[PDB]
């Protein structure tokens, strides 16, 4: 795989973290709520 | 932590405190899910009770946010003992779901292989907590972070009084004065990875705090990526 295979996340075959899905692109990961794991929180 | 800065808002939403029947943070974690707490085997012995805390950021003020949870499963890692301070490890089942807010949210777990080639690889990582803000001082009352260098492993055992085992890490610095301390012990260790932070460690121990000469030593999340699995399955 590694430049990362171009994932956002895991690994060419991308994949992410629980609370994610992989993109159209299929190297890039989308959060499916408003807290996924790993992401500062704003008001 | 000796050094670093205080989170700002919503920075370490993953930090967990553990609090003893004084209503006193004795030792972190990190919250894995709306269940699930990562902490330091070390840390069940000091509190025969004890509850979780998550969205604190001053001890000394009760801010919107803030909540407490009670354990309803302690597991401790069954190789962990205080001789070699080697799988110091241990999940916590809360009897309640965590709500994700503000302030309240999980670091991610990653798949092991990669893990140790890609985020391991990485030059720092950040670790938070409430710990001394000097080995003989007291206990922040403010969160605190702290970004560490990772630490080449044989530079690390010269150093190290201790045998540094597979199942640790060190991080930090050899003599500028910033480091974890005694109290951030249990709370998360984070690496980055483009824009998302995943679990990495878990504090462990030091020969004091920030000594020159000697680093902080963490359990390698990635040793027990399979053992965190099957605890959260149970
Ligand atoms: O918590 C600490 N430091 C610290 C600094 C950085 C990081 Cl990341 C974590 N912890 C120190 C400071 N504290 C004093 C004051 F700051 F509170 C006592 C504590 C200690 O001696 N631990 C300690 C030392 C050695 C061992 N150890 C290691 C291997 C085998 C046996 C063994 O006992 C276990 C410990 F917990
Ligand atoms: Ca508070
Ligand atoms: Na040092």
């Amino acid at each position: 795989c590694s430049d990362n295979g171009d994932c956002d996340q895991f690994c060419v075959v991308c994949s992410c973290a629980r609370g994610y899905t992989l993109a159209d692109n299929g190297k890039a990961c989308i959060p499916t709520g408003p807290y996924p794991c790993g992401k500062q929180t704003l008001e | 932590i000796v050094g670093g800065q205080e989170c700002k808002d919503g920075e370490c939403p993953w930090q967990a405190l553990l609090i003893n029947e004084e209503n006193e943070g004795f030792c972190g974690g990190t919250i894995l899910s709306e269940f699930y707490i990562l902490t330091a085997a070390h840390c069940l012995y000091q509190a025969k009770r004890f509850k979780v805390r998550v969205g604190d950021r001053n001890t000394e003020q009760e801010e919107g946010g803030e909540a407490v949870h009670e354990v309803e499963v302690v597991i401790k890692h069954n190789r962990f003992t205080k001789e070699t301070y080697d799988f110091d490890i241990a999940v916590l089942r809360l009897k309640t779901p965590i709500t994700f807010r503000m302030n309240v949210a999980p670091a991610c777990l990653p798949e092991r292989d990669w893990a140790e080639s890609t985020l391991m690889t990485q030059k720092t990582g950040i670790v938070s907590g409430f710990g001394r803000t000097h080995e003989k001082g007291e206990q922040s009352t403010r969160l605190k972070m702290l970004e560490v260098p990772y630490v080449d492993r044989n530079s690390c055992k010269l150093s190290s009084s201790f045998i540094i085992t597979q199942n640790m890490f060190c991080a930090g610095y050899d003599t500028k004065q910033e480091d974890a301390c005694q109290g951030d012990s249990g709370g998360p260790h984070v690496t980055r990875f483009k824009d998302t932070y995943f679990v990495t460690g878990i504090v462990s121990w030091g020969e004091g705090c920030a000594r020159k000469g000697k680093y902080g030593i963490y359990t390698k999340v990635t040793a027990f990526l399979k053992w965190i699995d099957r605890s959260m399955k149970t």
